[PDB]
């Protein structure tokens, strides 16, 4: 029957690690790959939602390049730290947690105020490190929900400049992706030679395994499809 | 000459267009130039010499 | 056809001995996939000819270097012809212009 | 078929020379490990082509 | 090699110039998604070896 | 606030310039998502669909291809090239006959070949070949499937049908109907609500294929195709 389609084996998983894997599909009809690669592509980068913290205020900082003494690294440091926070929440979609230590050495996720909402995936990243006693730090950090990516001078709006002196803007990176990529290659059965087999490489941070994003992924893109379908 | 003739043609002057790519869909960066050339098979099929 | 020639292409077209060049002007009277039949006008036929002249095509052939040779007609019933016009195209041949 | 499976069982680690005439020099003979592709075209990696 | 010199040129003024990007995957991400070209200078934290 | 939640989008209107000529609109699409769609739309229409097409040709009198016959203008090989582009609708069959007979000088069009009831031919227009005595007949049987892609009459013979008779043709099999798509994403009114996009896709085809059916058979083999993904250990 002409709706006949060479339907794929999940042929195998390798997991490199929690966060690393690979998965590989075979075999597929001709041109069939890119295009399942690269709609997944674009789901998972722009419309998988997530949990990103956004906001960071310190009550000695104005603005993303102020001073501080005691503390080893600078401000922008910290805020990519924070930027790599991996955190997901599972009750409000919008928290607010402090953060307070006065001590030689690293700030690790471990000091945040913990929440039964929330899960710190991993404290033992570092924050900062705080160079000296007698010296303290103290910060609030805001978490949000969303889907995609927003940078800085995106979510930037002369509608929201009414912020105060202690006000610090981090870029959501929802989507708890850090890394798809997908290639194309031959594969034979029956003694045919024109087909696809088809790799996708993926890194995310600890939040889900890999493989769980994957159906989701699959999920969405069929329930949007789904108005379409009217077949079984 | 060959300009007044595109620009009577409703194509662009510079003969460059924007182009896609069909395998992911995306836009290139830089206008690209397509037209229309006379080709030739020049008798050398590979048949005649594998 | 080439869309980007040099008006050579006739001159090269009608002096190959490939196309089959109207001789004698006249009209058209018959055409089918092989043999061409012209009714030469009353003018410019001589006294005692019959005043029709028949083409036939080289329909298929051995190239002296294997490639076909065809002769394909490139004229319909009725259309007046013109002494020196291209009445059937040879290969790589449109309309009597060079078609490689 | 079967022969297709033989013959892809046989040369899967059996290295074979390539060479371009004239052999200048000693790189115009070289060593490859096969893929089996349908065609007529010898297909190189475009590096070694260099 | 013009398409490491494509990749590996500058200019003055593109889309997300200035921004901070934590590592490169995150840099890989923002071209891949479109909100910045290839050719905006920015900060990296990169980690090397010797 | 919504973030997990989605729209979905709708064949909002669907319009038709000619038989050929076709355009659709989905509405509403999320950010994003207008491209991929599109894009997907458009690398399944162009594969997949299903079409009909001319296979084997017999005419009586004719031995083969290279050969020509007394009253056509033609040779044997062009009105084989012209049956190609022929463009047919069948419902009923997987495959059919269809049968021409015609005699006397002039055009022979599609117009002229016998059909049954359940056979559509889209454009009676298509010419065939010319026949230039009044003496001078055609008759010709030809054969109809149904496939998907493009197959050549190499692997078609490939295929080894026992016992090839002398006095039939093989032609290569253009079965797709689809000739171009285009799509293309706008700002979208819905609700006023923001971040909204409109889709529309233009189509030419032979007038074979429904659009809305074309569309809808794409999305169905895209969704049946990720259910492979869905179900990953």
């Amino acid at each position: 029957s002409v709706t006949e389609f060479l339907k794929p084996r999940l042929v195998d998983i390798e997991q490199v690690s929690s966060t690393h894997a690979k998965v590989t599909l075979e075999p597929l009809e001709r041109g069939f790959g890119h295009t399942l690669g690269n709609a997944l592509r674009r789901i998972l980068l722009s419309s998988m939602p997530g949990c990103a913290v956004t906001e960071v205020e310190i009550d000695g900082v104005l603005h993303e390049y102020s001073t501080k003494e005691g503390v080893q690294e600078d401000i922008l440091e910290i805020l990519l730290n924070l930027k790599g926070l991996a955190v997901r929440v599972q009750g409000k979609d919008e928290v607010i947690l402090t953060l307070n230590k006065s001590g030689i050495g690293p700030v690790t996720a471990a000091d945040i105020t913990h929440d039964g909402d929330v899960e710190i995936v991993k404290p033992q990243h570092v924050i900062c490190h705080l160079t000296d006693e007698n010296a303290s730090i103290s910060m609030r950090i805001k978490v949000q929900r969303g889907r995609g990516y927003v940078p800085a001078s995106t979510r930037i709006h002369s509608e929201e400049d009414e912020r105060p002196i202690g006000r610090l803007l981090v870029d959501a990176c929802y989507s708890p992706v850090e890394r798809i990529a997908y290639n194309v290659e031959a594969a034979r059965v029956e003694q045919r030679t024109d087909l696809d087999k088809l790799v996708i490489e993926m890194e995310t941070n600890g939040t889900i395994d890999p493989e769980e994003a994957i159906r989701r992924a699959a999920t969405i893109l069929a329930e949007q499809l789904e108005a379409f379908v009217d077949l079984r | 000459e060959i300009k007044e003739l595109l620009k009577l043609g409703d194509l662009p002057t510079s003969g460059q267009i924007r182009l896609y790519d069909g395998r992911t869909g995306e836009q290139f960066e830089r206008p690209v130039t397509v037209g229309y050339m006379y080709m030739l098979k020049l008798n050398h099929l590979v048949d005649d010499k594998m | 056809k080439p869309l980007v020639g040099t008006g050579m292409e006739r001159a090269v077209a009608v002096d190959s001995g490939v196309t089959a060049v109207a001789k004698r002007g006249g009209v058209v009277q018959y055409v089918d996939a092989s043999r061409i039949v012209i009714k030469v006008n009353e003018d410019e036929m001589y006294p005692g000819e019959a005043g029709i002249d028949i083409y036939n095509l080289t329909k298929y052939t051995r190239s002296n270097q294997n490639t076909c040779i065809n002769q394909m007609p490139c004229v319909s019933l009725g259309e007046p012809v013109e002494r020196g016009d291209v009445l059937a195209d040879g290969p790589s041949t449109d309309l009597g212009e060079l078609a490689l | 078929a079967v022969v297709w499976d033989i013959l892809d069982e046989v040369i899967r680690e059996h290295p074979v020379l390539l060479n371009r005439a004239p052999t200048l020099h000693r790189l115009g003979i070289q060593a490859f490990e096969p893929v089996l592709i349908e065609g007529k075209a010898i297909q190189l990696h475009p590096l070694v082509c260099a | 090699v013009l398409g490491l010199y494509y990749m590996t040129r500058d200019c003055v003024n593109a889309k997300g110039e200035g921004m901070v990007l934590t590592g490169p995957k995150e840099a890989e991400r923002l071209y891949r998604s479109g909100l910045a070209s290839l050719h905006a200078r920015v900060k990296v934290r990169i980690t090397e070896y010797e």
